[PDB]
């Protein structure tokens, strides 16, 4: 899942 | 270390919540004593907390105020809680109690003078916990007791953000009701419109715009409408491309961006939608025969079926009954107008090779993994 | 909403408890009884208002609905969590899931059914199972509730409490004589929830109740789900067990070392060769009956190599990784059986590092092999 600290979809952070 | 087993015994009854058991075993006790055994930081399911944080995380009200009104506990003691599956690091009895929605608790912390704009690891208050929940009655008694509404998390995320992204409308409005800047940008640019608009979360869209919230292209070169488009958030596209502040390229450009996503996406696979979108763009490319919006086609790649997008209605009226090469029309088109940026284009590539491979075309499907792998660089 | 139950709903949800009687005084029985039954949709959840004020926590709230209005405790909606959609939810089954032990507490005390099932059949046991709430748990099993109610797959309550890691519900239904042999729809038993997700304490405490070993739907022992998972510390925990024979405890060992090889997030080279030697070297300890490996035909995608059967060639591969990754390979589609799920997916990781590599043969030819597998 994506992090919930960035709810942006186009980012690329470690979840 | 014999103080250490009474200190995880008034862990073990804050925890669940026996008030009268935990009034006894600190009753009369020395100052240093009671100190010890409320500042003992127990670690258990992969959780560190006091007893005043793991009683504001369960939601024991009798435990809290206990601990509140008669022995002095540090009001802004941290420790580690795990919610769900994440987990947070440097977090408060009150960001525990408003992250799981108690409100008794909240109010107990907050009356006790709390520091109601304590930020955690990630930078995140407890006003911030309340809107990822949408607990609206939190986040007005957090409002209301002074907690600051423009406070951004690790990645500059605000509450209205995470309440706009989550689909928390009430929430979203509230905040717009206390002057939150509905065009603060996270650390890529993106805003709260731009989460909103990727969910589908059509109200909450109308309310930002409501509130004359700007179209802004963020760091991955994205608009709101774009990232409708890309998502295929059909509504919010329709609902976007009638704000009239929006010019006739980028109309032509939702569409097409619609209607490729249409064809390759996991959940949202619709090939009438995916022509009906495509079709209508090329037909607004040719309406002024003196001035026609032509379009600067990518040169082939072989992944694709080495095939050239449509130029013109006739060449893409040729294909309309052509499932597979509706399929890599979609994939040509999302390459033409996302691969400029920074964007994993790659998922609708792998979610084709995949359906290739479940039909038995192993030679196609490893052609488009390949070329999707080799995007990433 | 705007009419009369709207404002009596956004009072109970909102927790204004003084505001709710307020709106209901001086009416009549029977229009308080129709405002309360109102079940409203907003937010996502249709609930009515014992239900919302228990899902939200507002025991006040609870209270004076329960005591002074006398309001139905079978009502159900449909409540929404941050990952899931419930329906058929009572306000005892919300309260559990949501960890609110004062209504919890209320709405049993005052009747509610404590063995309520949702239409995933799940009671609020088992919500609180999930949610790793030991003190709901043990109030909730101290007042009658079914220990045996399973969900729509025959999922236990020790079995999500066993998967989710809290090692004190597995205690705590362990000792209460929670059946420890109970088999999910995919035949899967705790220990196997427990294997998989790498729980060592938990895989202890069911050692110790003699969870009995069985295979799953798929033909897979806890020993080969903890292999296949690259969850070393449970494999060596567990092979301490009477009923392992030294042909399984082989296998295990083999499985481990050959996972640990193409295993994305788990790849230690040096395990590998590790549990893969130590195998060999339990294989060839007695020279007169060696239980030697029945090998397999060499395929294309993994250079023809076949898998090794002496020592002498493990330590002869010991130096050449590529080697290594496809005696994983190899060794995995021995142990897996060729028809297995999670056989494909070591493959094409292999395959995309491959391609990262520029090998894109190799990458072809790995991936041709996987896709025939899918
Ligand atoms: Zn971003
Ligand atoms: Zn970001
Ligand atoms: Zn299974
Ligand atoms: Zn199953």
């Amino acid at each position: 899942t994506r992090t919930p600290n960035c709810n942006c979809k186009y980012c690329s952070h470690p979840v | 270390s014999s103080m250490e087993g009474l200190a995880g015994y008034v862990y073990k009854a804050a925890s669940e919540g026996k008030v009268l058991t935990l009034a006894a075993l600190l009753l009369n006790r020395s100052e240093s004593d009671i100190r010890y055994l409320l500042g003992y930081v127990s670690q258990q399911g992969g959780q560190r907390s006091t007893p005043l944080i793991i009683a504001a995380r369960n939601g024991h009200a009798k435990v809290v105020r206990l601990l509140l009104e008669h022995y002095r506990v540090q009001t802004q003691q941290t420790g580690t809680v795990r919610f769900d599956g994440y987990v947070i690091d440097g977090a408060t009895a009150l960001w525990c109690a408003a992250g799981a929605g108690h409100f008794e608790v909240v109010k107990l912390l907050v009356s006790h003078g709390a520091n109601v704009n304590h930020t955690t690891v990630t930078n995140s208050t407890p006003l911030r916990a309340a809107c990822f929940d949408g607990r609206l009655d939190i986040v007005k008694y957090l409002v209301e007791n002074n907690a600051n509404i423009s406070i951004a998390n690790k990645y500059d995320n605000t509450c209205l953000m995470i309440a706009a992204y989550k689909g928390h409308t009430d929430v979203v409005r509230y905040l717009l009701e206390q002057r939150a800047d509905p065009n603060a940008k996270a650390h890529c640019g993106a805003t709260a419109l731009h989460f909103a608009a990727e969910a589908g979360h059509i109200d909450i869209v109308k309310e930002l715009i409501k509130w004359r919230a700007a179209i802004v292209v963020n760091g991955h070169g994205m608009t709101p409408l774009k990232v409708a488009a890309e998502s295929c958030k059909a509504d919010v596209v329709e609902l976007l491309l009638s704000h009239a502040d929006c010019d006739r390229r980028s109309r032509i450009e939702a569409l097409e961006l619609l209607g490729a996503s249409f064809a390759n996406d996991r959940e949202n696979y619709d090939i009438m939608k995916t022509y009906h979108y495509l079709y209508l763009a090329m037909l607004e490319r040719f309406q002024d025969g003196d001035n026609i919006l032509e379009k600067e086609v990518l040169p082939p790649i072989h992944a694709y079926g080495n095939r050239t997008e449509c130029r013109n209605p006739q060449e893409l009226e040729a294909i309309r009954q052509d499932r597979d090469a509706l399929h890599m029309e979609g994939l040509i088109v999302r390459e033409r107008i996302l691969g400029a940026d920074n964007i994993d284009v790659s998922h609708p590539i792998i979610y084709r090779g995949a359906v290739y491979a479940d039909n038995m075309e192993f030679e196609q499907c490893i052609k488009l993994w390949l070329h999707a792998l080799h995007l990433r660089q």
